[PDB]
């Protein structure tokens, strides 16, 4: 049928969609999956989330990413109001308007990570590895564990993403760029490109690589 | 939740 989750929220909130669920027969869970097909999100004013991961997962899969007054309204109007006209535009950091899920939901024939060979390298924080992979796969890149498992040829484009800060190591991400033949940046390129659902490029990405 |  439908599936929900919700981001950003408190219990009243959370109790409030529940409500909604269970008037409409909509099915509502912790943990987003294959299967979920809304993500309810606290927004401000007029649409404007944070980004979370359940933020990100929502466009990746071009699932219906609505703003909390989606449900609220639904509730006050006793009944279902249009996804469509409740849509997320944009968030704190991407812009107050950049129509990210939008593209995203429509643009299922041409995923921006079309032939890529991604590898999320070293260590992450509030974001496990696999999410991120999951993430990607889900951009239609595909997944490398280490470095050298990367498919060489010209055939395919590779690309590491790191993100700096959950290092200790001095001899650490500098020096990726020795053990391979990848270009390197850091995991906001990945995030800002699925924000926007437009494949950001990687000049403003890259991290130094020592030769 | 963690926001990013
Ligand atoms: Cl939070
Ligand atoms: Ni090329």
């Amino acid at each position: 049928r439908m599936s929900m989750v919700v981001s950003g929220l408190t219990p009243e909130e959370f109790m409030l969609v529940y409500k909604f669920a269970r008037k409409h027969h909509i099915t509502l869970t912790n943990l987003i999956t294959e299967e979920t097909t809304h993500v309810v999100m606290k927004t401000d004013a007029e649409f404007v989330c944070e980004r979370t991961l359940k933020y990100f997962l929502g466009i990746a899969g071009g699932k219906w990413v609505v703003s909390y007054f989606w449900v609220t309204q639904s509730i006050k109007e006793r009944k279902m109001l249009n996804e469509h006209d409740f849509e997320v535009r944009g968030d704190v950091v991407n812009g107050r308007n950049h129509q990210g899920p939008k593209r995203a939901r429509e643009s299922q024939d041409r995923k921006i990570f079309r032939g890529l060979e991604i590898c999320c390298y070293g260590p992450f924080t509030n974001m496990p590895t696999d999410q991120l992979e999951w993430m990607v796969q889900l951009c239609g890149a595909s997944v490398v564990k280490e470095l050298s498992s990367f498919t060489l040829g010209t055939g395919v484009h590779p690309i590491v993403v790191v993100q700096p800060d959950a290092w200790t190591e001095d001899n650490g991400f500098h020096a990726i760029g020795q053990m391979c033949e990848a270009p390197v940046v850091t995991r906001e390129w990945v995030l800002t490109s699925v924000a926007l659902y437009q494949c950001q490029e990687l000049d403003t990405y890259l991290i130094p690589q020592i030769p | 939740s963690p926001t990013f």
